[PDB]
């Protein structure tokens, strides 16, 4: 069936698609309507890397900067992150610095992490350029990409490169 | 305005169920849900 | 009004969650709890 | 370790004192500044029934009971229900037969039901009249007796109770 099971966590202030990425990744589905996550859930996709079939575990949760008792099972045994922020609202970005440290705090040191810009068809309310969110990726050691939950643009292409960075 | 008191006493519950919920039986929180 | 309605949303969140803890792992509801 | 285990559920209007006919009688334990019982939680205790070992399996909830996703899951397997009542509270012993109500709806109509009326160390305040609920409670072929889990008064006697007319 598979021989990898890797287990990747959704992070990033809420509103800004988490939960539809990850609808778009495993079930190809997306909500306009939306609400706030309450709790804690994951979905799965299996996915080809080198000979090999890899199970993506994907977490997904508020994002909420305070303190939670499901943190630390969050972030227990998690490979990578999806660091994600709404390319339509700069606080969302201005807010990555924080989530970051989230993670020096709490998920492992070798987490493969990946900053996501996503809601990308929103063009016309573009308020974080492409360009500079990828200086700034390169520069803290991240990969990067922009997506779009509801186009689909990017989104298997986001989820295939941080599971290849994993395996 | 204690509305919001009984707001994070529900939001506490969920997370310290959900703690005990993601050590002992995860699969639960699974999208969608099998048995 | 819009959290009289977040409340239940909340309480609704519980009932679900403990529907399956309580028909797959209901040890987890009893008190104390055992890890 | 034990013979039988016997579920029990407790019923019956909010702030009664349910969750401490709970603690009382698995804990040897009273809180008064005990909240409204979020969710469904239970605690045992093994008491011996003739020669047998028979653990009570005894369960709480909040509340007045609404049709919730958990009653039917709350009553599933009871084979005996504590139905209470505040001895100084009028309104939750009317509310008795809406309680009665939802057994015929959601237990198995074999179901052993006791009316207890708690809080008899209110003695000054009572609103609610030994003889009359003890006529009604057999009008209904109900058990009957009043606790205090305060004072520890008749607790272990109706637990006792119950599981001997269940056994
Ligand atoms: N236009 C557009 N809207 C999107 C996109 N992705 C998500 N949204 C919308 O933005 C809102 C918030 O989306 P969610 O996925 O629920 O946000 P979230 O990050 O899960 O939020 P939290 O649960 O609070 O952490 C919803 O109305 C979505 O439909 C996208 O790619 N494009
Ligand atoms: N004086 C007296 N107070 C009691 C007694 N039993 C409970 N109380 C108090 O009455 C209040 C409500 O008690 P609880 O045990 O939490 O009531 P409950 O029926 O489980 O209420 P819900 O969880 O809301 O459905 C608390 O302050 C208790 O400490 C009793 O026997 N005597
Ligand atoms: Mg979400
Ligand atoms: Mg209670």
């Amino acid at each position: 069936e598979y021989d990898y099971l890797f287990k990747v966590v959704l992070i990033g202030d809420s509103g800004v698609g988490k939960s539809n990425l990850l609808s778009r990744f495993t079930r190809n589905e997306f909500n306009l309507e939306s609400k706030s996550t309450i709790g804690v859930e994951f979905a799965t996709r299996s996915i080809q890397v080198d000979g090999k079939t890899i199970k993506a575990q994907i977490w997904d949760t508020a994002g909420l900067e305070r303190y939670r008792a499901i943190t630390s099972a969050y972030y227990r045994g998690a490979v990578g992150a999806l660091l994600v922020y709404d390319i339509a609202k700069h606080l969302t970005y201005e807010n990555v610095e924080r989530w970051l440290k989230e993670l020096r705090d709490h998920a492992d040191s070798n987490i493969v992490i990946m900053l996501v810009g996503n809601k990308s068809d929103l063009r016309h309310l573009r308020a974080v350029p492409t360009d500079e969110a990828r200086a700034f990726a390169e520069k803290n050691g991240l990969s990067f990409i922009e997506t779009s939950a509801l186009d689909s643009t990017n989104v298997e292409a986001a989820f295939q490169t941080i599971l290849t960075e994993i395996y | 305005r204690r509305k919001d008191t009984h707001i994070r006493e529900l939001e506490d519950y969920i997370d310290n169920l959900l703690v005990r919920v993601m050590e002992e039986t995860p699969s639960i929180l699974r999208v969608p849900y099998e048995p």
